[PDB]
């Protein structure tokens, strides 16, 4: 039994720009220039919220998906699976868990850098959800799996105990319910040692979280561009427009100041255009793991390699700044042995073909067997059918088939 | 009157203890909406709250379709 | 409407219109005029035509989507959760409108649900039996088999259950009878 972790952004970090203090600061002389190249500005502010009610969207998309907020009662035994570190502790303040503090803490006189940025018209507005609210989203999510299943996402939740469910997960990959019925305790086991590992991964590698770090380079770096323009010429005598309008007369001022204007309008479309294509990026991402939330988390996924790698169990979801992060339990095989196999088994001058299983042979006898487990039994005609004479099937092998009805008559 | 909020200062508007589905976002878990003949500003609802009832040997089936 | 509304600025010139422009200067000084108006009009131009790019950009994206839609929930019956709608699909139909499409789906939901008493096995003669593609309830006195998505209690027989194992492995199980259909019709 085996969990993955799987990282995806959502949203981004909402940006207001103020045109007239990045442009002419506080120079009215500017200010008067600046309206003669018309509407240059009210494009920019209505792109500018387009992309920041965008991102409200997709996390209110991605996230609220559950009508009602459930709880996990307080009795915590759910057949030997620990999950005392995915679920809220309510020790902290913040409602949260162990693997969501250490998520949170791994991502990251003098004047601030952020108060520096607003001080020449680059602003950041905050987020509709608050990080409570998505923490809470995710225990009712938490709640909702483990105590109902898969059932509460298609109407009401309806209780079923977990060894019950693993049973029926079970069934749904192909192995029967007697293997969780006989391998409990081992299940649990490898669940706990496979979570604790993951506990040591987080705590002490600080590199699985790049994505959403990329996505916060990226913006600072757009930001620290977009200030460092500022600082240029483009053609004219110096970047500061006080000293050009005192040194030289308004004929060739007016000169000046056209470069400059346009140059800055110039560096602003710039930006726009880069923030739009990263936000369509960013509405993809978030429509992906909105999907994945609605087909891993709240059923269970056929798809092969899209909930896990591997045979898909089940699925948790957390928090992340600016992200969320998969858990996926999935099944794989091993310790794996050799056999001798036939297609059909000739018997009374008729074939006979397997109903679910797999025809064995481990040197002198022949059994059946299921598929993704090595589980011999007698080859009889409850697991059996026949379909036409054993002349025409390429392979077929001798043997013989035991009739459960014949020894009743006798005895 | 006034009221801080993470997002600013608001003022024209009433503070409630109640919480509604969000009509106006203002931000910070702050909505506001028009109701009462006045302008309220409240706390968002995410919604019902709901508790189910877990045991070893309790399913729930059910009966009818829609 | 932007676009057009554009024309009327004057980028840095002394006139937003091209006449007076030339009836006015000669062709020595009309060039750096004529040259900031061109320029200004050129950008505009170029900066809508990258907006609309974009936004055919993820017109193709809700199109792909609809298309996929259209081949998996329409021509067949989807098995993905909240895919084609909420509960669980049973098919769906297509209308047109201007410029899109509309999907209606037709789902099942179930309703009406009540409590019951469950065990994984049931020990029998000294031996495990489990159901095979059922699950056991018990109203307070007997022991059934009934579907998972639907109330139809039935008696528990061999046809309906299967053996593996002895009856001191498995944790919850119980005691109880399971009806052989073969004997009474040889006994009488
Ligand atoms: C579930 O996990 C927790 C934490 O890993 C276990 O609590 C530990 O229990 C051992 C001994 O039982 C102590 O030595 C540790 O100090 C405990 N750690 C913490 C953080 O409390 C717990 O035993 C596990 N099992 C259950 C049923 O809760
Ligand atoms: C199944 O049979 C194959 C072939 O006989 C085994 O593959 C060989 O294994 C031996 C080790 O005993 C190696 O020295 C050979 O190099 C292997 N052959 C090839 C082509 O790789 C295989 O190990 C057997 N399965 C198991 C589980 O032992
Ligand atoms: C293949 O499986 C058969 C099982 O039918 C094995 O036969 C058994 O061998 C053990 C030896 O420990 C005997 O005690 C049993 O009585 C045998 N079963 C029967 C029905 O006679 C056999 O040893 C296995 N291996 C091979 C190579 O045939
Ligand atoms: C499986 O058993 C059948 C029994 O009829 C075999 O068929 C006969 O086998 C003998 C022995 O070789 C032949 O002399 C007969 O001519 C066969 N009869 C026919 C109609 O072909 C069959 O050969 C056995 N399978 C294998 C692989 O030998
Ligand atoms: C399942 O629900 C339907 C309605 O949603 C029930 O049909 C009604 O049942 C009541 C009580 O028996 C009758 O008075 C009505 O005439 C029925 N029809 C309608 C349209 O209301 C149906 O009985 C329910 N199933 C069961 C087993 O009770
Ligand atoms: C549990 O189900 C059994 C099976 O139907 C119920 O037993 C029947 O109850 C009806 C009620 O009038 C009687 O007419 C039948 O004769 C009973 N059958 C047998 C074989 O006893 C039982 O009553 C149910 N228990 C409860 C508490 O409702
Ligand atoms: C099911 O029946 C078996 C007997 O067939 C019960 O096993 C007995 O358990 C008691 C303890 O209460 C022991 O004193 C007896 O010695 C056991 N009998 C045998 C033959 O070993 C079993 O307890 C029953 N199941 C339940 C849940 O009570
Ligand atoms: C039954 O539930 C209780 C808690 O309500 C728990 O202590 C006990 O271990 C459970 N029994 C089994 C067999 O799981
Ligand atoms: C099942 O029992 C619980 C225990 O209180 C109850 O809340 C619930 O309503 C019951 N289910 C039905 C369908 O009556």
């Amino acid at each position: 039994i085996s969990v993955t972790t799987e990282i995806l952004p959502v949203s981004m970090t909402k940006t207001s720009v103020d045109c007239t203090m990045y442009i002419c600061g506080d120079s009215t002389e500017c200010s008067n220039l600046l309206l003669q190249y018309g509407s240059f500005c009210t494009q920019l502010k209505r792109a500018l919220t387009g992309i920041a009610v965008e991102q409200d969207k997709n996390t209110q998309e991605v996230f609220a998906q559950v009508k009602q907020i459930y709880k996990t009662p307080p009795i915590k035994y759910f057949g030997g699976f620990n999950f005392s570190q995915i679920l809220p502790d309510p020790s902290k303040p913040s409602k949260r868990s162990f693997i969501e503090d250490l998520l949170f803490n791994k991502v990251t006189a003098a004047r601030d850098l952020i108060c520096a940025q607003k001080f020449k018209g680059l602003t950041v507005l905050p987020p509709l959800l608050t990080d409570e609210m998505i923490a809470q989203y995710t225990s009712a999510l938490l709640a909702g799996t483990i105590t109902s299943g898969w059932t509460f996402g298609a109407g009401a939740a309806l209780q079923i105990p977990f060894a019950m469910q693993m049973a029926y997960r079970f069934n749904g990959i192909g192995v029967t319910q007697n293997v969780l019925y006989e391998n409990q305790k081992l299940i649990a086991n490898q669940f706990n040692s496979a979570i604790g590992k993951i506990q040591d991964s987080l705590s002490s590698t600080a590199s699985a979280l790049g994505k959403l770090q990329d996505v916060v380079n990226h913006n600072a770096q757009a930001l620290n561009t977009l200030v460092k323009q500022l600082s240029s010429k483009f053609g004219a005598i110096s970047s500061v427009l006080n000293d050009i309008f005192s040194r030289l007369d308004p004929p060739e001022a007016e000169v000046q100041i056209d470069r400059l204007i346009t140059g800055r309008l110039q560096s602003l479309q710039t930006y726009v255009t880069q923030q739009l294509i990263r936000a369509a990026e960013i509405r993809a991402s978030a429509n992906l793991a909105a999907t994945k939330m609605s087909e891993c988390v709240l059923g269970q996924s056929k798809r092969v390699d899209f909930c896990g790698k591997g045979y898909h169990l089940m699925s948790f979801p957390q928090s992340a700044p600016h992200g969320v992060v998969f858990l996926h339990v999935t099944y794989v095989p091993a310790q794996e042995k050799n056999f001798t196999t036939a297609p059909a088994i000739c018997h009374d001058g008729k074939a006979h073909f397997p109903r679910e299983g797999v025809f064995v042979s481990n040197g002198t006898h022949w059994f059946v067997t299921q598929r993704n487990f090595y589980e011999p039994q007698i080859i009889t005609t409850d697991n059996t059918f026949v379909s036409g004479n054993c002349d025409v099937v390429i392979g077929i092998v001798n043997n013989t088939v035991y009739d459960p009805l014949q020894p009743e008559l006798d005895s | 009157n006034v009221f801080q909020t993470r997002a600013g200062c608001l003022i024209g508007a009433e503070y409630v203890n109640n919480s509604y589905e969000c009509d106006i976002p203002i931000g910070a878990g702050i909505c506001a909406s028009y109701q009462t003949q006045s302008i309220i500003a409240y706390t968002m609802s995410l919604g019902a709250e709901n508790s189910v009832a877990y045991s070893n040997n309790s399913i729930a089936i059910p009966t009818n379709f829609t």
